[PDB]
């Protein structure tokens, strides 16, 4: 015996079954919601407004739940329950609130803003409902991890990823207060306590260390500099990267221990390896505030004693101001330099350090990818350095497209950290005495028997249980000292990696997930709710999610591509790749040559001895002449047997006899395979026509440059059914040839032609066996540029058959093209 | 005044300055978004976010190529239609600074009665409204017919139409 | 490991678009059917001469390339009842398709193997002078050696037995192309 009560905003509403027993207890409140409820709008497109029902009754069990005092349970606590048994029941479909959040934000014109006060309101009202997570989530990824689908490594960033990270604990406590809150007490507690106890501390925190204090009111919070200073950020980045520890421990229901005993392994990007080594050792929710207590201990010592051993002093304005100019950011002691290789850099840097002094020397302090350092040193040097890089850096605007590549400026970025000291150098090394001696006053050590999962080494990539010495030393060394090799740490096996660590879509993860595409690892941001438009790497949700989109896996390129040998009934042996398996012979085409391919005997003498081959279009002038060329190869191949048209772009004379003669050509089914559009990529429109209207098998195009490639992939996606045969040559190639490296481009695209099955991606220029070809067909070729495998479909031969017998090339030309040595690759530029 | 459709180097200027907190005069369109962005990499690949969502299809390593380079190659596949990014910021600004009673319709009338502008400048001015957010509630109608009546003539002043 | 015989074998390899155990069935076409799913079905598993015959779009008559008439005549309307007997061997399959004629159901089709490497398709007209069915076979080279264009009509003599079957459903004489048109 229930009376329906609506709660509404403009057109959209709700209307719960309120018992009539406290009918008049939820009357009342309906008015005073309807009071801060602000005047609807069309779109619902204002902040504090509710564009969907879910998150108006969200809005309503944050407003409830604020009335209702945890402790005494007054008269709103039975309606509260009630309304959230109904939220949970018509909205939450068995997901988690994040799975919702996430599935409102794809829709509906919701913000990330409006989705973080609706998860507040669900998860605020659950703790005030008297109604603890106590139950297992059944969370897709970690079903899969107990069935042994998938194998799971925790990631901690350090400092360095975002210039305000406290906004990033604001945001947390925020949202998840009733969760952490008890966390953030305790860990200011013991911090308070710290400074208090520990010789000449308060000196460094002159504005004290009572984090509470500035989550509360934000008024009280010290300015930015404070903050951002080492002493203040290193033990602050260990709390948010336990507090996001913390809620995905909460919202799954598991203990630390459990959630833990999921991992495989933990590491982290420099002071996060002192985070990874606490959870590692987390058993209970009693046993974790001790965890914790050892992890702030010495992330707070290391930014104590790491501050006093090399402090940063106020820079001339004069260079402050250039550095702002120049676009390298407000100068710090590590210098982040991406696009270019570390035996660039170290080059550079050995030059810089040829000028100064031992003392103020900058040492590569970071080597987080193959093309992406961190110097560390004094800011005055690391200016230096950047003077000297500016030089070689070219402009923003300018087109290097009619340049050879070896002659080309290299085009590379160069920008100043947010962080105060040089981690990972020989300045802070006379810190690493006192903080040794610190640690044992505190009783703060790390056991190998404690610690029940393998956590990395930045170093050498070395678990750290089977080490001899103190583990407490060595994450010390491992910070302070030791560079990190964090392409030679994250060297383990897992198909998911979770970044806890701060920054989120800016942080550890991301860049994790560059170096690791193509080896069928995905990352999960876990502190960070968004949507990724290209889905190539998970938010928090993807934790949470129960259904399917909890576990995805992302393209392992060496074993989704692998070359495999195939037999047919005779006998015949074929390498089986996307491209072999489409045309049924083996994955080796001869393109269209002017004049090579023109001559209807070598189209035909190639055709039958099984491999396929382009008739040139080049070398004929009307259709009629084209048409007596066909009817010529037709008349000399076997029954069954098909070829191809290459047409020159350029030549919109060609096109125009051309496009309409292979059109009435395969409307008569004349044996026309494909048609292979050089010199050029057509438009979106023209290449629609092309597939749609000439009822070909495939399409081949021929990428000059990385913009044309973009144009091969948008054609891609326009007909996702049809199949595309990327041709990729570089400037290497005989005949008209582009300015191109045959390498960069596709280490750049091929991770963007992979996310399109129709594409059969064949590599072309300078091939003459199959020793030189075998790298592209297994994919060892891109191990040469510190990438994963990058495994070919096909190749062609241009030059390489020029002196076949078959071929017109007259006998003395014949003996000019023998007679050249030709060079290899490096040289080919001259 | 004839009906032209909104410049994608108008829409691209608005969306990055928007973005950014500050005025369309502050942003040139000779620079790079990583330029602009700088130091916050949280910055760059959520502007990335809003050209995905506005234009669609984008073109490679986006971030390094100046605005004008950008804009011109974003102009080729664009026509007019202010799409999902532009829509819904246009539906903030109105709904959190203009005041009651005053909607998109309302507001397009006006442009459309008092200053003669069609669809295709209504929209171009309302953007230039949206670059220069008064960040203040604007309660006063006649406040707000002043805000409309600036912007429009902002909006005459870069794309150089006479009022 | 050096070792040919871990290589898998298939009969013809080709045609496969890179985008991509029952031995005696009986399928029912509606209104409705997928069409896609309808040829994945007849077609089977096992790559062969029936797997080529549902689902390859094109055959070769001499050297041109003409749409799968196989799959144009077993394209699934109202009615259609396809029986597959000997699913599983290859060399003995027989798909046989029957359709609605005078109220009640009878054999229209018949595609089975006739040697190695010919397919014959009898299509069977049953409205005929006598009331006896009259066979039209059309013959099918099926090459696994040509992987993206296995299926290849039989084109010697087809006009004659194409002839001969118009023949017995049109003239009560004696067969005998061999008279002056004059
Ligand atoms: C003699 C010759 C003629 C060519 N003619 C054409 C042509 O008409 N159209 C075209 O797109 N490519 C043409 N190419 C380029 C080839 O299609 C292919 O890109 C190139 O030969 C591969 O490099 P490689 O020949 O060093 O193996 C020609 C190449 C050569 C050597
Ligand atoms: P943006 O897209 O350029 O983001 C890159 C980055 C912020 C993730 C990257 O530059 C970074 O974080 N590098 C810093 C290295 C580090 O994490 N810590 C340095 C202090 S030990």
């Amino acid at each position: 015996s229930t009376r329906p009560l609506t709660l509404s905003h403009g057109s959209l509403e709700h209307v719960l079954l309120v018992p009539t027993a406290s009918f008049f207890i939820a009357s009342q409140l309906q008015e005073q919601f309807n009071k801060i409820l602000p005047e609807p709008t069309e779109g619902f497109a204002a902040d504090d407004e509710p564009t969907t029902p879910a998150e108006l009754v969200g809005k309503f069990l944050g407003y409830v739940s604020s009335l209702v005092e945890p402790s005494k349970v007054g008269q709103f606590d039975q309606v509260l329950n009630l309304c959230l048994t109904e939220f949970e029941n018509c909205y939450l479909e068995g997901n988690d609130i994040h799975a919702l959040a996430a599935k409102l934000l794809q829709e509906n014109d919701t913000t990330l803003v409006k989705t973080k006060e609706l998860i507040k309101n669900y998860i605020t009202a659950r703790i005030m409902a008297k109604r603890p997570f106590d139950k297992k989530s059944n969370s897709a990824l970690f079903r899969a991890v107990g069935e042994g689908n998938a194998q799971l490594v925790a990631i901690f960033g350090g400092q360095g990823n975002t210039d305000d990270y406290f906004e990033e604990l604001r945001d947390l406590y925020q949202t998840y207060h009733v969760l952490v809150g008890d966390l953030i007490k305790f860990s200011a507690e013991t911090l308070s306590e710290l400074i208090r106890t520990t010789l000449d501390a308060e000196k460094v925190f002159t504005q004290g260390l009572n984090i509470l204090e500035w989550l509360e009111n934000p008024s009280n919070t010290p300015d930015k500099d404070y903050l951002l200073s080492i002493p203040i950020s290193c033990p602050l980045i260990g709390v948010i990267q336990l507090a996001h520890y913390v809620v995905t421990a909460k919202l799954l229901g598991f203990t630390p221990g459990e959630l833990r005993s999921y991992l495989k392994g933990a590491t982290g990007h420099s002071q996060g390896l002192v985070t990874a080594v606490a959870i590692a050792e987390t058993d209970s929710w009693e046993s974790f505030f001790v965890s914790v207590r050892k992890a702030i201990t010495v992330l707070f010592f290391i930014g104590v004693r790491c501050y006093e051993a090399y402090p940063n002093t106020s820079l001339p304005p004069s260079i402050l101001e250039d550095s702002l100019e120049n676009n390298e950011g407000v100068p710090s002691p590590m210098l982040s330099i991406s696009n270019l290789t570390q035996e660039q850099v170290q080059d550079y840097v050995n030059k810089t350090n040829s000028h100064l002094p031992a003392g103020k020397q900058v040492e590569i302090s970071l080597v987080n990818g193959a093309k992406n350092l961190v110097v560390s040193g004094p800011p005055q040097s690391l200016y230096g350095l950047n003077l000297t890089l500016r030089k070689a850096k070219a402009p923003s605007g300018l087109d290097q497209s009619r340049i050879p590549f070896s002659e080309r400026k290299l085009k590379f970025s160069n920008r100043f950290l947010p962080v105060a000291s040089p981690f990972h150098s020989h300045l802070l090394v006379p810190a690493s005495d006192l903080i040794n001696k610190d640690l044992v006053k505190n009783n703060v050590s790390f056991n190998a028997k404690d610690i029940q999962i393998p956590v990395y080494d930045t170093f050498d990539g070395s678990d750290l249980r089977v080490l001899s010495g103190s583990i407490s030393e060595r994450i010390v060394d491992c910070i302070i000292r030791l560079p990190v090799k964090w392409e030679t740490t994250t060297q383990f096996k897992a198909t998911h990696i979770l970044d806890f660590g701060p920054g989120g879509a800016s942080g550890l993860g991301v860049l994790t997930h560059r170096n690791k595409d193509g080896t069928g690892v995905r990352v999960i941001v876990a502190g960070t709710l968004d949507i990724n438009p290209d889905d190539d790497y998970g938010f928090k949700q993807e934790i949470f999610d129960v259904t399917s989109n909890g576990l995805k896996k992302n393209p392992n390129w060496l074993e989704e591509y692998h070359p495999k040998l195939i037999k047919n009934k005779s006998g015949k042996i074929f390498v089986e790749t996307k491209f072999s398996k489409l045309i049924g012979r083996p994955p080796l085409l001869v393109p269209g040559m002017t004049p090579c391919t023109v001559s209807p005997d070598f189209v035909a003498a190639t055709t039958n001895a099984g491999y396929t081959i382009e008739l040139a279009g080049g070398g004929y002038f009307s259709a009629a002449g084209m048409t007596a060329a066909i009817d010529s190869v037709v008349s000399q191949i076997e029954k069954g047997s098909t070829f191809g048209i290459n047409l020159i772009y350029v030549n919109p004379f060609m096109l125009q006899w051309g496009i309409p003669l292979i059109k009435e050509l395969r409307s008569k089914g004349y044996p026309i395979q494909f048609l292979t559009i050089g010199a050029g990529v057509p438009s979106l429109e023209v290449a629609s026509e092309y597939i749609e209207t000439l009822g070909l098998k495939y399409l081949g195009l021929k990428p000059g440059s990385i913009d044309a490639i973009s144009q091969v992939i948008n054609i891609a996606k326009a007909h996702p059914n049809f199949p595309i045969a990327l041709q990729w040559t570089g400037g290497r190639g005989g005949g008209h040839h582009s300015f191109e490296d045959a390498h960069t481009p596709m280490l750049q695209m091929y991770s963007k032609i992979r996310r399109h099955p129709n594409i059969m991606l064949i590599f072309g220029s300078g091939f003459g066996s199959a020793d030189d070809t075998y790298p592209y067909l297994t994919g060892e070729w891109s191990t040469k540029f510190d990438y994963p495998p990058m495994p070919f479909d096909g190749f062609l031969f241009g030059s390489r058959v020029m002196i076949a017998k078959e071929v017109k090339t007259s006998p003395d030309a014949k003996k000019c093209i023998a007679a050249c040595t030709g060079v290899p690759d490096d040289k080919w530029e001259q | 005044i004839a009906d032209e459709p909104v410049k994608a180097s108008l829409l691209l200027h608005v969306l990055v300055a928007h973005k950014l907190k500050k005025s369309l005069d502050s942003i040139p369109m000779s620079k790079t978004i990583k330029d602009l962005v700088g130091g916050k990499s949280t910055v760059q690949n959520e502007i990335l976010g809003d050209l995905g969502k506005e234009f669609g299809t984008t073109p490679e390593k986006p971030e390094e190529t100046p605005l004008e380079e950008l804009a011109e190659t974003f102009q080729d596949t664009f026509s007019g239609a202010l799409g999902k990014q532009s829509s819904s910021l246009l539906s903030r600004l109105i709904s959190s600074k203009m005041p009651g009673g005053f909607t998109i319709t309302v507001a397009r009338k006006y442009l459309q009665t008092r200053w003669g502008l069609p669809s295709g400048r209504q929209d171009g001015v309302l953007l230039v409204a949206l670059s220069n957010e008064p960040a203040a509630r604007l309660g006063s109608e006649a406040d707000a017919k002043a805000f409309l009546d600036s912007m429009a003539q902002k909006y005459a002043s870069i794309v150089g139409v006479d009022l | 490991g050096d070792d040919e015989s871990k290589i898998p074998a298939v009969e013809y390899f080709g045609g496969e678009s890179p985008v991509d155990s029952e031995d005696s069935a009986v399928f029912k076409a509606t209104s409705s059917t997928d069409e896609e799913s309808w040829f994945k079905a007849l077609a089977g598993s096992e790559i062969n001469w029936r797997h080529a015959s549902f689902l390859c779009s094109f055959i070769t008559q001499d050297k041109m390339f003409v749409s799968n008439p196989i799959r144009k005549v077993f394209k699934p309307s109202q009615g259609m009842v396809v029986e597959i007997s000997n699913g599983n061997t290859s060399s003995k399959t027989v798909v046989t398709l029957s359709e609605p004629v005078q109220g009640e159901l009878k054999p229209t089709v018949i595609l089975k193997l006739l040697k190695e490497n010919i397919i014959q398709m009898e299509m069977i007209e049953n409205r005929t002078m006598d009331g006896k069915p009259v066979s039209l076979p059309l013959l099918y080279n099926f090459n696994p050696d040509n992987g993206f264009a296995p299926i290849s009509e039989v084109m010697e003599d087809r006009n004659q037995r194409i002839k001969e079957m118009y023949w017995k459903l049109w003239i009560d004489e004696p067969f005998n192309l061999d008279f002056d048109p004059r």
